[PDB]
């Protein structure tokens, strides 16, 4: 619900390449705050490449000039040193065309991580068409640019490591170490490759196109029986065993006769410790994973998305949806059934598709999830879901929805096909969000709000009016007079000290259609009283007192129905913008409008 | 229920269902029949005007009365009945009525063979060169008017389902095993009756070949469905006879090859070749599931003995789907399509269309032998062979008046063309 | 109404060569439908018909491809390909279009072979039907070909014709050739006026006749 | 499985009536058509009507109305017909068989005869044909049975137990007048007659006949 849907930030890159299609916080050490946005289908420099794909580094702080590509390989394709020009000596080794480089973007600390999974070389032996991908490190803030392709390797072919477009799904863990996926490893059983950052370095040598890592972890291939899983279809990270070293979470889309299944693997020696399977045939369960706390005792949840579930509406009738499926991590261990079910309501709006831990976003001291359906919403545009973190697990309704403020254009703009939040990028302790809109190349930035809650109390004194009883007066005449009193208590964690509200009180409200009102204040001789209250943080009931008069009239005729009144406040729509130009959010769980009566004997 | 402060004006002490009432001059007031009016209500002042039942069309199920001389044309042959009933329904109130099944003896067929091109089907290109008469043949003693038409698949063209090598790209098969380079659908022949010129097209095919297990069949099936004209599909029962040795591609796997686009649910041929493989995804079952469907498809799925576990999984998400075991060299097709058939045309599924953000539906169903059908089972009747009558009790219930109009949605068997309307009339007034 | 010719009542064929059957309509069975129901059916001696083609040109299950059917909308041929052992019967038409149904007679298919003459033996009455107060002469003509021979009787001289009494058996299995019998049959009082009995076969493996003579007197 | 099996072989008196049954396994009785068709000995094939199990739909060859009448039982999947005022055109084989408008006739019963005749059982009377002459056309002689004045058809005819069976010929029965009568001739080489023993064996069932007769020259 705090997120600045109102008006936010919309990056945006070359027409037709599919900027937005992964995004990623960046901060080289303390607050070079930046927004990372993979390009993958992106024209390059790079002499003869066609559509290479790049990432754009997109400085946070307001500019004159917005995102420019960071060059993570300025090169063509590297020669076949087999025959340089021997006789007919012209070929090159790798084929950087059409290689998405741009797909998948990530970033710890000041290294950046990004890949290209549809990266093929030709080997140095025969020529195969061998789709390996590669990723490119960046470290110390571009200190150092490394190639890092585990699956381009002595095993070529699609038997051996040939087509496992190393990349296809990529993340750090808290210690910087790289966790890879390759989908299509031993005829597409998939696999799962990782390496610290000082080990790729130790084997960089990009005057021989492959590199064993040494200390490389690896999931080993098995029987033919396996085929076709696509292990590392998605990655996450999370303490899932007992200790200390962050595990491995891999998606295996078509992994169990294509009834999906999540594994997650020992971070330590890459061996199995959990899995969980889907409940459908074909559902792409495990088409995307995160993993986060979602409760509260430090122990991160499982989540996985299963975007084509199909269900029954309650007439019968079939229809994709997409699942997402919520798995608690106990002391005990992880509960092998789910715990939570969520159901996308849009037809073919594919609600698993993608999954982030936003951290906590309305700073209440629990987790919160961004789930994404990139075709629902009115107009198939796509649509972001925010859900909220409990005591007894993820919230099974949403805070927030986020839907495109644009018009739809001709093609799809797959608006949350691609999600990043959880962390700060403006000065309050809120965190924000990147949500990825690539079918219209554009990004949008997301932040979190200043969070108010308030509440107020409306009590009448003397609740019965008397009419003859006029223990007051104004004019010459006496009046039969009532108490008004009105508190006031605000709170909220990175808000200013003291918080303007205005508050606005109605008397005869229901009697709205254009008729008699017979309870006036004794200041103002009118009906409504709109003022202006500064309240302070950890404050008192702050109270205001006002005397309001019964009419002198025994002349107005409605001497039956009730005197209604209505207290309504809001914050100070004018001069509160602070740090960074945000204006504070009331929290929806607390009543902004009160109303009572007041009845004639 | 109504015994917990109920009281308003109108349409509302009205509109609470069924047992509440006010007469026109203890517990609750508006609440009850047999406590509410119990207590001084005289029965000339109560507001309960409710619904009626309107039979405005049902020609009776075709009886073989005549013998077996007449031959009824396909137009005249009547197997659901009634075919527009009119429902006015008041909120609270269960509407239910019966309907009529019964299987007519002979109905036109069209059946469109596809299948698995790829070098995994090598031998079995070779048996069907003389499918084309003797499936002929074999379905005509079951029909009288019977087309066949025949379509091939193997593969999305890209990276990296295919090898992208150049000389690949023209042979994807090995040294001397001769392969024809990789495609995604080729309608080889639209409908027709001639099934000589199925046998002469069928043998001049060229086997080809690709990279990964599964294939693109997903994306044939979708273009056979939709592709109404270019197949030759006339509104007859429709088979789809899908035949392969392998698993299959559907949505998700595209991404591998960058395709991220979802199958729009279009045609798209040209030269009877899909061209938009490279462009759109492989559809997700749930979207065949739509448009098979919507386009009254009847699938056979002929797959070998080691793909029966995943295609009887299939079959149990395509409703009105069939599944067999194809031997090594198809030898055994023609049992299985008759096999399959019969299945097929011996249940009836009863399928209903969108209805409103108030009414419900229930289906109970009444088969041979005393077997009765309740809730998802209540719209199924199996055993049911040729001149069986059959009989559904469907109830329609409204929550509150939604619309003020009409909803002329369908109940149709799934199949069948022959559909039964169903026109609401909402009453929400009082009297 | 609807009448079904079948204008040759039997075809002789050489175990290998091909035949057409035909059979005709009184009224075209061209349906609106484009079919045209006219039935082919087979049946073997004592044995029920077998269905073989089920609309002018469909064949039955079982039924090799040998067999195949076709015609106008008045004019139906079925064609054999290797007529066998195994195809000899009588083969009808039938007509599924209007009541009340028709078949026409049938056509008896059978094989060739070689032209063989008749073995003649005849048969005095014996004792024992002597006994009971009749007469009879039995005259076996065993096997030949054509299934076309014809007998007269010859009482002292003279062509009779009274209490004959003749039955054939069908074309056998495993020669092709035919069998018939003749009897004459009268009162043993009537058969003591007479010496002598002879029955005369006219098949064409010969122009003059075959004939076998019993005289009563002779000794 | 699809199966049609029909009642036995009956014997009738003219102007009596008689109930043939024919009942059907295998498949779904009341889908399809049972068919009824006449077959005398010299007119070939004749329909005559047909019956669907589930309604009394009916529908007659006009020439058979009121000789024919149809029934169905659904309970033992059975079909019925009746033929009545019995006489010597009703003599025949009676076939029932299976229709839809669009496959007539695929699968038939074996057939039942309906004989009439006011003929009482009789055995047969077998006798001997020696050859008036010792005139062989070739190595062989010719000895011969003649079996005459039995009622009804079923006989059988066999030469010393059955150990002689080829060159045998044993003719279709023939109505002599209002009985049954048929001969048997068979060939043996000269050599083995009067030598050995031939003798021919007359079996009537209907009438628990064992015959034999020793075929002595004259
Ligand atoms: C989560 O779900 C996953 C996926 O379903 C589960 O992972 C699978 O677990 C099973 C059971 O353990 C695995 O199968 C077994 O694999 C072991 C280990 O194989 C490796 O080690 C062997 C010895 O050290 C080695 O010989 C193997 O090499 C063989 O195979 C390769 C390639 O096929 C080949 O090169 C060689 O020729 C070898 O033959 C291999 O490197 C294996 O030892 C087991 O063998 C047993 O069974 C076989 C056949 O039945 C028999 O021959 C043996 O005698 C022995 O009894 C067995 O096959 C499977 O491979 C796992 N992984 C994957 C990715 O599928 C996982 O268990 C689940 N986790 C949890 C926590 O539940
Ligand atoms: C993850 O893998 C490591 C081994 O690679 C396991 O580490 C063992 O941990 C126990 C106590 O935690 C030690 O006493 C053993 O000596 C360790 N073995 C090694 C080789 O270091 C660990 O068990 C695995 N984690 C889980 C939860 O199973
Ligand atoms: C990239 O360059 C190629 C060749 O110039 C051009 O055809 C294509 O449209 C460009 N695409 C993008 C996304 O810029
Ligand atoms: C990192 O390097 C960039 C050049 O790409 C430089 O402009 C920037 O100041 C550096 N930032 C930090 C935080 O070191
Ligand atoms: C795979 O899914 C099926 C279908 O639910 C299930 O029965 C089976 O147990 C699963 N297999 C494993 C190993 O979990
Ligand atoms: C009170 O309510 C009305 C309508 O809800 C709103 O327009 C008005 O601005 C409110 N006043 C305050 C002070 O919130
Ligand atoms: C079948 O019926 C539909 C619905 O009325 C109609 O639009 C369509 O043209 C028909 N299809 C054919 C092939 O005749
Ligand atoms: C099924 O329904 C019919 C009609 O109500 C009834 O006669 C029959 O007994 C029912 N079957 C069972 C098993 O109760
Ligand atoms: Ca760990
Ligand atoms: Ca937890
Ligand atoms: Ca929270
Ligand atoms: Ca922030
Ligand atoms: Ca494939
Ligand atoms: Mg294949």
């Amino acid at each position: 619900f705090n997120l600045d849907a109102e008006a936010p930030a919309v990056l945006s890159g070359p027409p037709g390449s599919f900027f937005g299609f992964s995004v990623e916080f960046y901060r080289p050490g303390t607050d070079g705050v930046s927004v990372l946005v993979g390009a993958p289908k992106a024209n390059t420099s790079q002499p003869g490449v066609l559509q290479g794909g790049a990432v754009y580094l997109c400085p946070w702080g307001a500019s004159p000039t917005q995102c420019t590509p960071i060059e993570f390989d300025s090169k063509g394709s590297r020669l076949l040193e087999s025959s340089l020009s021997s006789s007919e000596g012209e070929e090159p080794v790798e084929y950087k065309s059409l290689q998405w480089f741009g797909a998948t973007v990530r970033a710890h600390g000041s290294s950046i991580l990004a890949c290209a999974p549809l990266y093929s070389w030709r080997t140095e032996k025969e020529p195969l068409s061998d789709p390996v991908g590669t990723c490119y490190l960046s470290t110390d803030n571009f200190t150092r640019i490394l190639e890092y392709a585990p699956c381009r390797s002595d095993f070529s072919w699609a038997a051996g490591q040939g087509y496992c477009q190393g990349g296809f799904s990529a993340e750090f863990t808290k210690t910087g170490r790289v966790v890879l996926g390759g989908p299509g490893s031993y005829f597409w059983q998939g696999q799962i490759l990782s390496a610290t950052q000082e080990q790729i370095a130790e084997s960089y040598y990009p005057e021989y196109l492959i590199n064993l890592v040494q200390g490389q972890l690896q999931t080993r291939q098995a029987s033919s029986i396996y085929d076709d899983s696509y292990l590392g279809y998605s990655v996450a990270v999370g303490e899932f065993s007992g200790d200390d070293t962050e595990d491995f979470v891999a998606g295996v889309p078509k992994g169990n006769l294509t009834y999906g299944y999540v594994t997650i693997l020992n971070g330590s020696d890459i061996r199995s410790l959990y899995n969980f399977s889907g409940e459908q045939m074909a559902s792409y369960f495990g088409y995307a994973v995160a993993a986060t706390d979602v409760n509260g005792d430090g122990l991160d949840d499982l989540l996985v998305g299963a975007p084509l579930l199909m269900d029954r509406t309650p007439d019968g009738r079939p229809q994709e949806v997409g699942r997402v499926y919520v798995y608690l991590q106990h002391p005990a261990g992880i509960e092998p059934t789910p715990t939570l079910t969520l159901t996308g309501h849009d037809e073919f709006g594919r609600f698993g598709s993608s999954l982030t831990p936003l951290g906590d976003l309305d700073q209440d001291g629990y987790n919160d999830v961004a789930i994404g359906a990139p075709f629902g919403g009115e107009t198939q545009q796509g649509v972001v879901f925010v859900f909220p973190g409990g005591p007894g697990g993820l919230g099974s309704k949403p805070s927030q929805v986020l839907q495109p403020l644009w018009a739809a254009s001709h093609t799809p703009d797959f608006f949350g096909s691609a999600l990043r939040g959880g962390r700060d990028l403006d000065g309050n302790g809120y965190p924000d969000l990147i949500v990825g809109s690539f079918g219209v190349d554009k990004a949008v930035v997301y932040r979190g709000r200043p969070i108010v809650s308030a509440s107020a109390s409306l009590t009448i004194f003397p609740a019965m009016f008397n009419p003859e009883e006029r223990s007051c007066s104004l004019e010459g005449n006496p009046v039969a007079c009532i108490n008004l009193s009105f508190c006031l208590n605000a709170s909220g964690k990175h808000v200013a000290d003291s918080i303007g509200f205005t508050v606005e009180l109605q008397l005869d409200w229901q009697k709205q259609k254009g008729g008699v009102r017979r309870a006036l204040f004794l200041a103002s001789r009118q009906a409504t009283l709109t003022q202006t209250l500064l309240i302070q943080n950890g404050a008192r009931e702050d109270c205001r007192e006002m005397k309001i008069y019964l009419r002198n009239e025994s002349e107005f005729r409605d001497k039956l129905s009730p005197i209604h009144i209505a207290l309504n406040f809001s914050l100070d729509p004018q001069a509160p913008v602070d740090s960074h130009g945000l204006r504070p959010a009331l929290h929806y769980q607390s009543k902004s409008r009160i109303e009572d009566k007041a009845q004639i004997l | 229920r109504c015994l917990k402060a109920n009281a308003k004006s109108c349409g509302e002490c009205i509109q609470a269902g069924p047992n509440c009432g006010w007469c026109t001059n203890t517990s609750a007031r508006c609440d009850d029949l047999e406590a509410l009016k119990k207590k001084g209500c005289p029965p000339d002042d109560i507001e309960n005007p409710r619904g009626s039942k309107d039979i405005k069309k049902n020609k009776n199920v075709t009886n073989r009365s005549k013998g077996t001389a007449e031959k009824l044309k396909p137009e005249d042959i009547h197997q659901i009945q009634p075919q527009q009933l009119v429902l006015r329904l008041r909120s609270g109130e269960p509407q239910t009525f019966t309907l009529k099944f019964k299987r007519a003896e002979d109905y036109p067929i069209d059946l469109y063979y596809l299948m698995d091109l790829s070098y995994s089907m090598k031998d079995d290109l070779e048996n069907v060169k003389s499918l084309g008469t003797d499936l002929m043949n074999e379905m005509r003693r079951i029909t009288s008017d019977f087309r066949i038409g025949f379509g091939s698949f193997v593969e999305k063209t890209v990276m990296p389902y295919i090898s992208t090598t150049p000389a690949k790209l023209r042979n994807p098969c090995t040294s001397e095993q001769n392969c024809t380079t990789p495609f995604s659908y080729k309608n080889v022949l639209s409908l027709t009756n001639k099934g000589e010129v199925f046998n002469e097209l069928v043998g001049k095919q060229r086997i080809s070949g690709n990279l990964d297990s599964p294939e693109g069949g997903f994306d044939a099936i979708m273009q056979v469905a939709v592709c109404g004209s270019l197949i030759g599909w006339r509104n007859v029962t429709r088979l789809l006879v899908f035949s392969t040795d392998a698993g299959f591609h559907f949505a998700g796997d595209g991404k591998l090859g960058g395709i991220v686009l979802p199958n729009d649910g279009q045609c798209h041929l040209e030269n009877n070749m899909y061209t938009m493989s490279h462009y759109y995804d492989y559809p997700s079952i749930a979207h065949l599931v739509q448009k098979l469907s919507e386009n009254n498809i009847q699938t056979i799925f002929a797959v070998t003995e080691e793909f029966q576990p995943v295609y009887k999984e299939l079959k149990n998400l395509i409703p009105k789907s069939a599944v067999g075991t194809l031997s090594a060299n198809s030898s055994n097709v023609i049992q299985l399509i008759i096999d399959a058939y019969n299945s097929l045309s011996s249940e009836v599924i009863l399928e209903n269309g969108k209805l409103s953000e108030g009414v419900t539906i229930s289906y109970k169903s009444y088969c041979k032998n005393g077997v009765n059908g309740t809730g998802e089972n209540g719209r199924k009747c199996s055993n049911i062979s040729i001149g069986d009558e059959v009989q559904f009790e469907i109830s329609i219930t409204s929550n509150k008046c939604p619309k003020k109009d009409s909803d002329s949605f369908k109940i149709r068997p799934l199949g069948f063309t022959e559909e039964v309307e169903v026109i609401l009339q909402y009453i929400c007034e009082c009297e | 109404d609807i009448v079904m010719t079948q204008a040759t009542p039997s075809i002789p064929v050489t175990p290998g060569e091909s035949v057409s059957i035909s059979c005709r309509s009184n009224k075209s069975l061209l349906h609106s439908n484009g079919n045209t129901y006219l039935y082919w059916f087979l049946q073997r001696p004592g044995q029920s018909p077998r269905l073989l083609i089920f609309r002018m040109s469909n064949l039955a299950s079982g039924v090799p491809d040998r067999f195949s059917g076709s015609g106008s909308g008045t004019a139906f041929t079925l064609r054999i390909s290797r007529v066998e052992a195994a195809d000899v019967g009588i083969y009808f038409c039938l007509q599924h279009l209007e009541y009340p149904f028709t078949f026409g007679a049938g056509t008896k298919l059978e094989l060739k072979r070689a032209d063989a003459a008749p073995t003649v033996s005849i048969f005095p009455p014996s004792s024992e039907q002597l006994t009971s107060g009749g007469a009879s002469v039995v005259c076996f003509l065993n096997n030949f070909y054509p299934k076309d021979i014809n007998v007269k009787w010859k009482i002292d001289g003279s062509e009779r014709q009274n209490g004959v009494l003749n039955s054939w058996t069908d074309q056998d299995s495993k020669d092709s050739t035919y069998s018939m019998s003749s009897t004459l049959t009268l009162t043993k009082d009537e058969y003591e006026r007479h010496n002598s009995y002879t029955c005369e076969a006219t098949h064409k493996t010969s122009t003059s006749p075959i004939v076998k003579s019993f005289n009563r007197n002779e000794c | 499985q699809v199966h049609l099996q029909q009642s036995g072989a009956e014997l009738m008196k003219p102007g009596a009536s008689v109930k043939i049954s024919c009942k059907a396994t295998g498949y779904t009785f009341t889908s399809y058509w049972i068919e009824w068709v006449k077959q005398r000995p010299g007119h070939g094939l004749e329909w005559l009507g047909e019956i669907l199990p589930g309604s009394g739909y009916i529908h007659y060859n006009e020439k058979f109305k009121g000789k024919a009448t149809f029934t169905t039982d659904t309970s033992s999947n059975t079909a019925y017909m009746q033929l009545s005022s019995l006489t010597s055109e009703d003599s025949a084989v009676y076939y029932c068989s299976r229709a839809l408008a669009l496959y007539a006739m695929d699968y038939w019963g074996q057939g039942t005869s309906v004989t009439v005749s006011s003929a009482k059982t009789t055995p047969p009377s077998v006798y001997p044909l020696a050859p008036g002459s010792a005139a062989q056309t070739n190595s062989m002689v010719t000895l011969g049975c003649l079996v005459k004045g039995y009622f009804p058809e079923p006989v059988t005819v066999t030469w010393n137990s059955g150990s002689l069976s080829s060159g045998v010929h044993t003719f279709p029965a023939v109505l002599q007048s209002d009985l049954y009568t048929l001969s048997s001739s068979v060939t043996v080489p000269s050599s083995t007659w009067p030598s050995e023993t031939v003798t021919c064996n007359v079996a009537h069932p209907a009438s628990s006949t064992k015959v034999d007769k020793k075929i002595v020259p004259r």
